[PDB]
């Protein structure tokens, strides 16, 4: 990695790179080594660098990708019920970047009665913030929960849920931002495609953008679990008892 | 029990394949310069670089990406035979190279 | 929708402002005073020496939250910062006693102290314009006239309980005259600082300086400064007879009332309402009631720790926001 | 003359203004969100938004993008002045009500 | 209550340290 | 990237050789010294 | 050990209410809930600060070594 | 062009520690599987290790 | 033969959904981690027999 | 052993992924999670065969009359002053050992601690064999910081990922603010419904003025706790509507809000942070020592060697295993390989 | 103006003030207790009230 000097007493790392280490911030301790020679340092950062090792050599599937809360926040943003006005969208993009990235705001998905952008447009801007960025991604993927379309003849993106992801020209056209699309082990991942098509730096930039956006967005959006999410319905009690 | 039992297994496997490296003539050789594989996997292909199901190229995604990158509503679609002539004009020099 | 925050059984909707140009083709709601100046209203429900309840009406969530954050973490207050132990023979560790003394709020008004500059030597850093000195000298001695079987330590021993009142103001130079009418005293004097047994003594003085709640919580001047959106209850269809009583039991007792003769249920006071969505779990008022919250109607409740009045805290907060805006405007932008 | 308070981030600034990132030290969500709201109430602004890059740094990058009419610096100054006017109005109303009661 | 204190009193504490 | 504590950044050092390209930087680090983080703990002279 | 000066969550002073709460429990006995509501502890954080406190200092003072 | 470029890039590079990579690729999945053979309850098939 | 009719199924689509459209998968849960990580669930597609562990 | 933290079960700040916790600054300021450690050091002034024994004299001064810094908290007795602080390098027991064990060589007890302690108890006594016995208790207050481990009686442990200001924390209608924010992702897979029931029962208990019971196969029924919650104006399921501390808006989801008992665990990051550049080496092997108290190094085992080989980094192998561990310039004869 | 700054032994059981002279004893002089504790230091100890 590249060192970043911080005030506290812990080794901090991006949660995206926890999977290759198998770390889970439960008291885990990791060893840091500082190479002392120029050749060793160059070899370390060029062969063992995080950007150069986003795929496991055992199968080639991506291994550095979104963790739990990042996946949940991405899904909640890309959820079909998510609509954002101009101010909310620009604040989302500023949180996605550090406030130091230019964004070309696309025309809103809804133009009347209000100018509303969907969360899929937010993630399309996450992939390709502006016209200067070269990342043009074309992708077809199945989300892990994909209920098929109402007819056998209908194409896969007509799924009753947003279970099929279509990306054309870095524009997300259908599907939610799932684990199968942003997580590890899938060779149809957005970050896997960005990597294989435009470089580890572009893939890492997309990953950082997504991580910052999710970290700043989930807290303000609100996502919680309680007893009511596990409490059975009253009809379920009777059904279960008879069954 | 698995911890230690599997720990030696990994080290033992490494001890056997510790000095196996791809050479510059595309052969896998021991540290004694003896041939184990004349070509890695009979393919010469790195498993880290396969985009398909254990294949180097995902043809469907590649075709979709190429069509989108090169898309232009003002462009004459080739006849079905002409697509084949372009394909055989690009591939086929490479084919008789072998 | 339209300025009402939707309160549903599983989610909250319409939490964003949508009052800017660019929200729709009608590029309205562009900023201008004489429009905000005419719309904005303040309604002071109550005012006490330590608690204020007032309403900010037709103001934005961002501005109201800026006020709340400044009240909590940016309005300065005076608290003990350095405790110098001459002798601590009690059972409580010195660091623990120092923490508790720092957590004691002092009834010393700010703007009568100057901010301490840390770029100067300790021997020149603390001045009379800069620091309040409070001494605590308490010594526990067994009460010889203790009544028979008087287990209570108050009668068994003398000075067995140290209180915040035991802290005494030590006026330094001008302080003797400037704080003559207002000697620095603990806002809460019954705070149990420590408990001692015979033979234990506590001798210390504390240097109390201005500070910022964002730096340490001891400098925060509000026990809690917070707001809530004004609840809105809409009864879409008439509810009457006994379903009306069942509806009334889903809210705090004085929220909705029962009409006489009409017998229908009506909203009597939505301000008294805690939004528990108890009515939203009963599938018989599902089509009859709509729960909401006015997005731009804020019910501020400011409870001061004791140093200043809550109205003064709120005005200091709005002044702090204005002053940082002014300082940023006057600052020249460096490339 | 405080030259270290607000800085123009030149790498994230377009040509002929209309797009700029300003780094403001010793500021946080309090000023950031109010400033973003006020600036977004400016009809020339097409993009406003702040980010606190790291909780360990007292820092605030605020991104302003406008249309071709005005510049991001102009929009930022206007937003700061408009926040000043907002606070003036709130102060006047609060003082009047506290006096009246 | 219901009396101003900010108008009469110079807010020294609100200066930047 | 990894976020490294300044406390361990002040002990874990890199032995940077002085060239024509970094001499001013290393002079600033030496002046800073071993107690302020953008500093240096040891100096090894060329002929020593 | 001893009652904390402030509630951990709100910062409301609860260290000046411990003895009053004890006296409400003993003299003119009340329920703990109504004794907490009588002192002004409305928020459940300030309520738990007093309800869950364990006064260990009175037990530590039984071993006072400088009698 | 894309397909030929990808096929060329997929070739194993000389000097690769391919033996070590294979050893770890066969051994890392070997630390996640139980030494006791765990079967689906109801198969009643032969107990091959 | 086989008695797979008596094995607990569940509603999970296999990773090889493009080849076989299997909505069900035999499962059994084991805690093969430390007691602070959650349990591990092993799967077997009813349409292809492909095994995988979702943890 | 613990505290009833105000807990909001929500995703927040992104620093709470994978068991990581969000801790309220200003709850830590007010004493939440504030602990301390007391360490004892025992020394014996042993008598020897030559009618000689250790003594504890010391505290030399400078030419201005003050003691030297190494003895700044030492007292005339030569044993650390009770109540004074000791930093790293200072002496709290100035023992000297005879050179012929007339002349005493200095063997003082030196405080080696990254953070200062405070002497809170010096016990001067004698063992059963007329041998002087000295015990010094070193107390050290500890603020909860980044990386400190907390647990919640349900196997849900995790370190402090971030400490955030109170105003940035979400708040409810009464301004109640959480001391701890814990990720909702820890619940579904661990399946700790007992923790949710504990939160609800604790909320109902604080609102009712009574401690509740969570006994095994028993305890306070959930319907009773929900009835208490509804009677006091809260949701039956313990899910209150909060406002964002940084935007001020209503959170679009209701947040599981209530008290949960949280225990601070003995594994603090202050005792785990270790770093070595160069220092003590094994005499036999000339390699870095193998203990944190001995300024030890971190062992790069056969597994890490295997990983670095699989990367193909020969120079990194050389630097980590030869240059930075044990590099010896040997003389080898070309004629005889000796 | 400004502002400036700001060998007794104890028996474990009898709580008596002791003064151990140069190499005299380690016993308590009032009872037979063999455990003595240093009293608190007489000089200033400063803490941050945080
Ligand atoms: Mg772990
Ligand atoms: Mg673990
Ligand atoms: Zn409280
Ligand atoms: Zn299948
Ligand atoms: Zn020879
Ligand atoms: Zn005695």
């Amino acid at each position: 990695h590249y060192a970043k000097i911080r005030p506290w007493r812990t080794f901090r790392l991006n949660e995206c790179v926890c999977t290759p280490y198998n770390a889970d911030f439960d008291g885990d301790e990791m060893n840091l080594h500082v190479p002392q020679t120029e050749e060793a340092r160059a070899e370390a950062i060029n062969l063992m660098g995080v950007k150069n090792n986003l795929l496991t050599p055992k199968s080639g599937e991506p291994i550095i990708a979104a963790t739990q809360d990042f996946i949940t926040g991405s899904y909640l943003i890309s959820h079909k019920d998510s609509f954002y006005d101009r101010a909310t969208l620009t604040q989302l993009l500023s949180m996605m970047s550090d406030g130091i990235e230019h964004f070309d705001i696309p025309p809103p998905a809804i133009m009347k009665p209000y100018y509303l952008w969907t969360g899929k447009q937010v993630f399309s801007l996450l992939i390709k913030p502006n016209h200067n960025s070269p990342v043009v991604i074309n992708l077809d993927a199945k989300n892990k929960v994909f209920v098929p379309p109402k007819s056998k003849s209908l194409p896969n993106e007509m799924s009753q849920n947003d279970g099929f992801v279509i990306i054309r020209g870095s524009q997300i056209l259908s599907g939610v931002m799932d684990k199968s699309v942003l997580g590890d082990g899938k060779k149809h991942s957005v970050f896997y495609t960005i990597l294989r098509d435009y470089g580890p730096q572009e893939a890492a930039n997309a990953m950082n953008r997504m991580a910052k956006l999710c970290a700043r967005f989930l807290g303000n959006r609100g996502f919680s679990i309680g007893i009511n999410d596990v409490t059975p319905a009253d009809d379920l009690k009777q059904k279960k008892e008879e069954l | 029990v698995k911890t230690a039992e599997t720990g030696y297994m990994s080290r033992r496997l490494m001890k056997s394949l510790e000095d196996l490296s791809c050479q510059y003539d595309n052969t896998v050789r021991t540290s004694a310069n003896g041939i184990v594989q004349f070509t890695y996997g009979g393919d010469g292909l790195d498993p880290l670089e396969m985009e398909g199901n254990a294949q180097p190229v995902n043809f469907n995604r590649s075709w979709d990406h190429a069509y989108n990158i090169t898309f232009n509503n003002q462009d004459k679609g080739l006849l079905p035979y002409a697509i084949m002539e372009t394909a055989n004009e690009i591939l086929g020099p490479l084919e008789e190279r072998l | 929708m339209s300025n009402i925050v939707g309160i549903e059984y599983n989610r909250v909707t319409n939490t964003t402002s949508t009052d800017f140009p660019g929200f729709s083709k009608d590029a309205e709601n562009e900023w201008n005073v004489e429009k905000f100046k005419k719309d904005f209203e303040v309604n002071i429900s109550s005012l006490d020496a330590r608690e204020a309840n007032f309403d900010l009406i037709n103001i934005d969530t961002s501005i109201a939250n800026a006020f709340r954050r400044i009240m909590i973490s940016e309005v300065p207050s005076v608290a003990a910062e350095y405790v110098y132990f001459f002798n601590n023979t009690s059972v409580i560790q010195d660091e623990v006693l120092a923490h508790r003394i720092g957590l004691v709020p002092l009834k010393v008004d700010p703007d009568m102290l100057t901010w301490v500059d840390s770029n100067l030597p300790d021997d020149e850093k603390f001045t009379d314009e800069n620091t309040i000195v409070l001494s605590l000298n308490v010594k526990c001695t067994r009460n010889p006239d203790a009544p028979k079987g008087s287990t209570d330590p108050k009668e068994l021993y003398n000075n067995a309980h140290v209180y915040a009142r035991d802290l005494k103001f030590e006026p330094q130079g001008r302080q003797s005259t400037t704080f003559a009418d207002c000697p620095v005293v603990p806002a809460d004097p019954d705070i149990l600082l420590a408990k001692l047994r015979p033979g234990q003594e506590i001798s210390l003085k504390a240097h109390c300086i201005l500070g910022i709640g964002g730096d340490h919580a001891k400098f925060s001047p509000v026990s809690t400064a917070s707001y809530r959106l004004l609840p809105q209850i809409n009864i879409l269809q008439p509810i009457k007879g006994e379903s009306a009583r069942r509806f009334q039991k889903c809210f705090p007792p004085g929220v909705i009332g029962i009409d006489e003769g009409s017998d229908e249920a009506y909203v009597k006071d939505a301000r008294k309402d805690t939004v528990s969505r108890e009515v939203l779990r009963y599938e018989e008022f599902a089509d009859k009631v709509k729960l909401g919250r006015v997005r731009n109607h804020f019910i501020f409740n400011v409870e001061s720790a004791g140093a200043m009045t809550p109205e003064e805290i709120f005005f200091k907060s709005v002044r702090i926001l204005k002053n940082k805006a002014e300082y940023l405007k006057n600052c020249p932008i460096t490339q | 003359p405080d030259r270290e308070k607000i800085k123009l981030l030149t790498q994230a600034t377009s040509e002929d203004g209309t797009s700029a990132s300003f780094q403001i030290v010793e500021e946080d969500h309090t000023l950031g969100n109010a400033l973003r709201y006020v600036i977004m109430k400016n009809p020339d602004v097409e993009f406003c938004g702040y980010s606190i890059p790291h909780p360990s740094e007292n820092l605030l990058n605020i991104r302003i993008q406008t249309y071709g009419e005005t510049t991001a610096v102009d929009a930022l100054q206007k937003g700061l002045k408009d926040l000043m006017d907002l606070c003036d109005v709130v102060e006047s109303k609060f003082t009047e009500k506290i006096k009246s009661m | 209550v219901s009396r101003d204190t900010w108008n009469t009193k110079n807010m020294r504490s609100l200066e930047p340290p | 990237e990894v976020a490294v504590p300044d406390r361990v950044a002040k002990v874990l050092t890199y032995p940077e050789k002085v060239t024509r390209y970094n001499r001013h930087k290393l002079q600033e680090l030496i002046v800073n010294g071993p107690n302020v983080h953008p500093g240096a703990n040891y100096l090894l002279k060329r002929n020593e | 050990m001893i009652v904390p000066v402030r509630c951990f969550s709100c910062g409301k002073v609860v260290g000046d209410k411990w003895e009053s709460y004890l006296n409400l429990l003993q003299e003119d006995e009340l329920d703990e809930g109504t004794a907490l509501s009588r002192l002004g502890l409305k928020r459940y954080c300030c309520r738990r600060m007093i309800l869950t406190h364990v006064d260990l200092i009175e037990k530590f003072l039984r071993y006072n070594p400088l009698e | 062009e894309i397909a030929l470029f990808k096929y060329r890039k997929a070739r194993l590079e000389p000097g690769t520690a391919i033996g070590a990579i294979g050893a770890q690729s066969i051994g890392e999945p070997g630390t996640q599987m139980t030494l006791k053979t765990f079967h689906f309850a109801g198969v009643a098939s032969m107990n091959v290790t | 033969g086989g008695g797979w009719d008596n094995v607990d199924q569940t509603k999970t689509q296999c990773p090889n959904y493009d080849t076989c459209g299997g909505e069900s998968a035999y499962f059994f849960q084991l805690q093969i981690r430390s007691a602070d990580e959650p349990m591990t669930t092993f799967y077997k597609c009813v349409n292809c027999g492909h095994r995988w562990k979702e943890n | 052993a613990g505290q009833n933290a105000t807990v909001a079960v929500m995703s927040y700040s992104g620093y709470d992924i994978e068991d990581a916790l969000v801790l309220n600054k200003s709850s830590i300021d007010r004493g939440f999670g504030r602990c301390e450690t007391r360490r004892k050091t025992t020394t014996v002034l042993k008598r020897y065969a030559n009618h000689t024994q250790d003594i504890i004299g010391g505290m030399r001064v400078d030419e201005n009359g003050d003691p030297i810094w190494q003895h700044q908290s030492l007292g005339p007795d030569g044993l650390g002053e009770v109540g004074m602080k000791v930093q790293s390098g200072q002496i709290y027991i100035n023992k000297s050992v005879p050179t012929n064990s007339t002349q005493y060589r200095e063997a003082p007890v030196i405080y080696r601690g990254p953070e200062p302690s405070h002497i809170d108890q010096v016990m001067m006594s004698v063992s059963d064999n007329d041998q002087a016995l000295i015990k010094v208790l070193l107390r050290q207050n500890r603020r909860p910081e980044l990386g400190d481990k907390f647990s919640s009686r349900h196997g849900q442990k995790g370190v402090c990922g971030i400490i955030v200001k109170q105003e940035d924390m979400p708040f409810n209608d009464q301004g109640i603010v959480p001391d701890i924010i814990m990720n909702p992702h820890g619940f579904p897979s661990r399946m700790t419904v007992g923790k949710m029931i504990e939160l609800i029962s604790g909320k109902a208990g604080v609102l009712n003025g009574t401690l509740e019971y969570g006994t095994c196969f028993g305890g306070s029924k959930l319907e009773d706790m929900s009835k208490i919650l509804v009677d006091q104006g809260f949701n039956y399921s313990g899910k209150d509507m909060l406002y964002s501390g940084i935007t001020g808006e209503c959170l679009q989801a209701y947040i599981f809000f209530g008290p949960i008992y949280y225990q601070k665990l003995k594994h603090m990051v202050l005792d785990k942070m270790h770093a070595r550049a160069r220092g003590p080496r094994a005499v036999l092997t000339r390699q870095p020592t193998e203990g944190r108290s001995r300024d030890g190094g971190l062992r790069l085992g056969e597994m890490e060697r295997d990983c670095v080989i699989a990367y193909g980094a020969s120079q990194l192998l050389l630097e980590r295993l030869m240059i930075s561990s044990d590099a010896f310039e040997v003389d080898v004869c070309d004629k005889c390989g000796l | 103006x400004x502002x400036x700054x700001x060998l007794k032994y104890i028996c474990a059981e009898c709580s008596s003030k002791l003064s151990l002279s140069r190499t005299d004893a380690v016993r308590c002089k009032d009872c037979g207790h063999r455990i003595l504790l240093k009293a608190r230091t007489k000089r200033l100890v400063q803490f941050e009230a945080r």
